[PDB]
RNA sequence: ACGGGGAAUCAGGGUUCGAUUCCGGAGAGGGAGCCUGAGAAACGGCUACCACAUCCAAGGAAGGCAGCAGGCGCGCAAAUU
RNA sequence: UAAAGUUGCUGCAGUUAAAAAGCUCGUAGUUGGAUCUUGGGAGCGGCCGUCCCCUGCUCGGCGCCGGCCCGAAGCGUUUACUUUGAAAAAAUUAGAGUGUUCAAAGCAGGCCGCCUGGAUACCGCAGCUAGGAAUAAUGGAAUAGGACCGCGGUUCUAUUUUGUUGGUUUUCGGAACUGAGGCCAUGAUUAAGAGGGACGGCCGGGGGCAUUCGUAUUGCGCCGCUAGAGGUGAAAUUCUUGGACCGGCGCAAGACGGACCAGAGCGAAAGCAUUUGCCAAGAAUGUUUUCAUUAAUCAAGAACGAAAGUCGGAGGUUCGAAGACGAUCAGAUACCGUCGUAGUUCCGACCAUAAACGAUGCCGACUGGCGAUGCGGCGGCGUUAUUCCCAUGACCCGCCGGGCAGCUUCCGGGAAACCAAAGUCUUUGGGUUCCGGGGGGAGUAUGGUUGCAAAGCUGAAACUUAAAGGAAUUGACGGAAGGGCACCACC
RNA sequence: GAAGACGGUCGAACUUGACUAUCUAGAGGAAGUAAAAGUCGUAACAAGGUUUCCGUAGGUGAACCUGCGGAAGGAUCAUUA
RNA sequence: AGUCGGCAAGCCGGAUCCGUAACUUCGGGAUAAGGAUUGGCUCUAAGGGCUCAGCCGACUUAGAACUGGUGCGGACCAGGGGAAUCCGACUGUUUAAUUAAAACAAAGCAUCGCGAAGGCCCGCGGCGGGUGUUGACGCGAUGUGAUUUCUGCCCAGU
């Protein structure tokens, strides 16, 4: 059954820390515990080891990533930006 | 009708059953609100006790002082302002006299000159007020 | 008018009155079928067998040269695809627009088109179920749909 | 969409009569339509009509005279007893002298007076006067 | 809101009423229990409790008109002990 | 109760008077294209009216020479509908009879012992019975487990029989199965100016992401020359020899996408405009492609939904709610002016409202022209581009489809304004959603629900009131416009 | 074969509590309507003297003002290569 | 009714089965509140392994009868409850030996300094030292104190 109405993972905090702080931590705490698909082996095993460090439990390959997400949006725009200046310098 | 299906009876009938409530005359007859707010309570007449004689003003260029009484019904205990109908009939009525009051004629609606008065006296102390006006009978004391 | 668009266009084919085999056509009722058999084996939906047939070989309607129609010809030979082609092409389209949508999630229009496409899938599905062409428990599920190209 | 086919046929030949066309074309032809036109043709209200029977729902070209006031259709097809058939032609027909209510019975499709002779009612189709 | 046969009002459709003499049901102040009998959960039959009320010598005894009349009450509102 | 066609099934209304959800999707509900048997014959009346026939497979007497005729019993897709019959308490209603002196009643009465009455109709809806087969549903055989025709075997069994007394096997009748057949005209309506899908070349400020460019604005740096510059009805606040404004050259930042731009296009609506690339989508057109009714409209439910607003980040040029100030004014906490916060921009979540307007639901049909216009297709002189012509572009003349519109009119409608739809409406019924019922109170109170909040959705009553309102007309009026006039007007 | 008793059953009624419906008191608060001709303005109707109106914000004695985006129910169906 | 004051004492208490309001940050409140049951004994039913039947094995729950001077969580163990106000969100910490609080801290919020020859700071001194094995999502300095909803006017004085 659906145990809670609108309090997901953050149900562990009970009635503490206020509603908004318990709401904006939910989106983050769902992310930092989700298992991602490893882009190297394909299996859904990318799991955050420590802050910024993401380890794939299958191919045993460690990746430097965001603090709470696997990929920071600021990073993916930088990777695509560098990829354009790279081919633009060497032509 | 809009839908003329061969078997749209419950759609047509439930519509009129719904839209009937938007008729003002129908909605007051099939809800207690009109019947509870009625001091008579669906009765055509009512007896009450006159406790003061008040004069009501007229409104529009029709200017005068309408003679009325503040009656307290004996079945409910509510207070209504009955209108002593005819000329010089206030001197028949006194204080603490039970009087038969009736509707005015517009069925819960202030009538013409008088503002907010929906009741008129017909009998006073179990003798018709018209008989007092014609002199056919006089007040027994 | 179109059932998922405001267009009221009037454009379609118009087969002639005469239902006879053309006087120019020299293919027998047999040889046309083995032509359908060959194209069906190399992979071709009954819709596009008909077009290839009336351009290269010049068959007006297969329903006239033989007594049956294309899909009825393939199913009697067992070469028909399992799920119908118009339902296949709708799932194929929904899979593409869903794959476009996972990256481009700000495309509210693609999200709107997806609902229109899926609504057409569930409409054909419940039709192909009453005609007992699909198993009564068949169900298009967005997840497992991509396995069916 | 086109739900009732007899309705599209009557409203077209009723429109073309008010305009004064000599002959009108109706797009779909059904068995009930041609049975309806003959009831009107046997009373002189329309002219000679023709069915262009192609390999689809055929087309009818009805020669029109100036004798048709209105040929309406009653939808849906209510059931008519012989007890209430007088009450229908009381508020559907112009006068008691002329006008006909076409209604289908098990005996076929005919006007309301033939339904009096054969003593059987049925579903009502339309009316013309 | 006891139901129905019906009643009022209508061109055709309807709308509103039906406590009321015919049929059916329900009930005898409120609930409950039961004796007798072919038939009753009977009340112009019993047994309780609740409400109300009568007679008493103060120990007790006795009661059920939504039967016909009649009275009180209630009311705008309804007859002869 | 009628009047009230002011509850509208018959029979209302929804452009502006009360009113069509912002928009699309969508389940119940409602409604659904066409298509399967007509004709012929005997008789009668003056080509016409009426009758019957196109029914198949146990028992008996006009009987007659296994067959025929006839009578009765049984079976023959199913409902809806319709016709018939039955069964259907009276009283009441309708209604027959009858001089209660008439009548409302009543069921009695009528003749010189007799003669008669106390009828009949309606009593739905549901259930029962018989007929009809249009209309509307529904089914049959296309992996043939199809229908018929005879079979061959297997199992059990009424048994009639074995003269009777037993067992046994069978012909025998029945029930079931299983193999080989034979035969069928052997079984699939059409392909909608319904729909879906495919395919073809296009098309479009459709959507998304990325990229690019453009002046301008603001700011800064430097250079020049200078005393005002700004702003206004007029000014001031403000900037200014600490060099403002102006001119030049640079730089940075964030917005915005001018002119081209249209009663043009695209999109469900909101909405959409520098370049180029990528991604997915789509209408219309073309189609001798495919599927074969898959459809229409839609309570519940769902997606999207300008601006403002909200919550997080990033950025903050311009503009600018609030605020401050300068004017104006009787006062201005307003209009005007100078600054200027939130906001305006982007990203990610909320919000679900707009005069979200065409104040006009959607689908379908029909009913006048006319000139254009956009997209696609088809046809045709000629002109002009490649040039080297055919084919393609650009014009030119037409036709077809649908698309935004326009003009015109006695189609027709409308209270009119006006409308080719707001028409085909007392000659009233194509299908289907929503929704209105005098004005206020009031979209308020309350309850519920959604939201972070703002609020949204749902949504009364008491009380009050004789009008409120629509379109149009004539006046008066206007710090409205255009002409003209007067020393009771000015110059 | 009476009284009486154990147990069972039906179970009135009382006590208590909860839920529910209807009516009703209430300081104070905040509306609506009516009465009259009060005070302060002048928002609206003529370009009503800042065009009006809508949604949404903020503000101000009060009508209202302003910002942003709409609408014409506008004072323009029109403005020229 | 005592008293400044229900201080102290008392009531409540386990478990099983029912039942559970306002309010709310939707998680709670909550053992809310309020009820009933509970012993002994004799049984029945259900819940497993090993080779249909046979052979082993454990505990536990539910139900029934009988029974006692209505007594049964018999000792022990073991929450009184409710509705409202004020303050502080909470957990945490604090005056060892008179003050455990409403004080302090706190997450959150908002300012300020600083791009390293630097900010802040130490040090009698030095090419000294800490932050710093650091680099603005960092370090240093302050105020306020979760959330929700807001945060107005004043730059004359200092």
């Amino acid at each position: 059954a659906k145990r809670t109405k609108k309090v997901g993972i953050v149900g562990k905090y009970g009635t503490r820390y206020g509603a908004s702080l318990r709401k904006m931590v939910k989106k983050i705490e769902i992310s930092q515990h989700a298992k991602y698909t490893c882009s190297f082996c394909g299996k859904t095993k990318m799991k955050r080891r420590a802050v910024g460090i993401w380890h794939c439990g299958s191919c045993m390959k460690t990746v430097a990533g965001g603090a709470w997400t696997y990929n920071t949006t600021s990073a993916v725009t930088v990777k695509s930006a560098i990829r354009r200046l790279k081919e633009l310098k060497d032509q | 009708g809009k839908c003329r299906g061969l078997r749209t009876a419950r759609k047509l009938r439930s519509h009129r059953r719904d839209q009937k409530w938007h008729d003002k005359q129908y909605k007051k007859a099939h809800l207690g609100t009109a019947l509870k707010a009625n001091p008579f309570g669906g009765a055509s007449h009512a007896k009450g006790i006159v406790l003061e004689k008040v004069g009501v003003e007229a409104k529009q260029p029709n200017s005068a002082i309408r003679k009325c009484v503040r009656v307290q019904l004996i079945k409910n205990g509510k207070k209504i302002t009955a209108f002593v109908p005819n000329d010089g009939c206030l001197n028949f009525i006194e204080e603490n006299d039970e009087v038969l009051v009736a509707g005015f004629g517009r069925k819960g609606h202030a009538v013409g000159d008088i503002p907010g008065v929906r009741f008129k006296v017909v009998k006073v102390a179990n003798v018709s007020l018209l008989a007092l006006y014609k002199g056919k009978k006089e007040r027994p004391r | 008018g179109r059932m998922h668009a405001p267009g009221k266009g009037l454009s379609q084919s118009a087969l002639p009155y005469r239902r006879s085999v053309p006087t120019w056509l020299k293919l027998t009722s047999d040889d046309v079928k083995e032509q359908i058999y060959k194209l069906a084996k190399k992979g071709l939906t009954p819709s596009q067998i008909g077009v290839i047939l009336r351009d290269s070989h010049g068959v007006a309607q297969v329903r006239f040269v033989t007594g049956n129609k294309i899909l009825r010809i393939l199913k009697s030979k067992g070469l028909a695809p399992d799920l119908p082609e118009d339902l296949y092409h709708l799932i194929k389209k929904a899979v593409a627009v869903r794959k476009h949508l996972e990256r481009n999630r700000k495309d509210k229009d693609a999200k709107f088109r997806l609902i229109l496409i899926e609504s057409r899938i569930h409409r054909l599905a419940r039709y192909y179920k009453t005609k007992r062409v699909l198993p009564p428990n068949w169900k298009y599920e967005s997840s497992t749909a991509s396995a069916l190209v | 969409v086109r739900m009732n086919v007899l309705a599209d046929a009557l409203k077209s030949i009723n429109n073309a009569e008010k305009r004064g066309k000599r002959q009108v074309l109706i797009r779909p032809c059904s068995k009930v339509i041609v049975r309806f036109l003959t009831v009107m043709m046997k009373h002189g209200y329309i002219g000679e009509f023709e069915i262009i029977d192609d390999h689809r729902a055929g087309k009818i070209v009805v020669n029109l005279t100036g004798r048709l006031n209105k040929c309406g259709v009653i939808s849906p097809r209510f059931d008519v007893q012989l007890k209430d058939l007088e009450k229908w032609q009381n508020n559907l027909l112009p006068s008691r002298q002329f006008g006909f209510i076409v209604l289908t019975t098990s005996a076929g499709i005919m006007d309301h007076e033939e339904a009096r002779r054969k003593h059987t009612g049925g579903k009502i189709l339309g009316f013309f006067f």
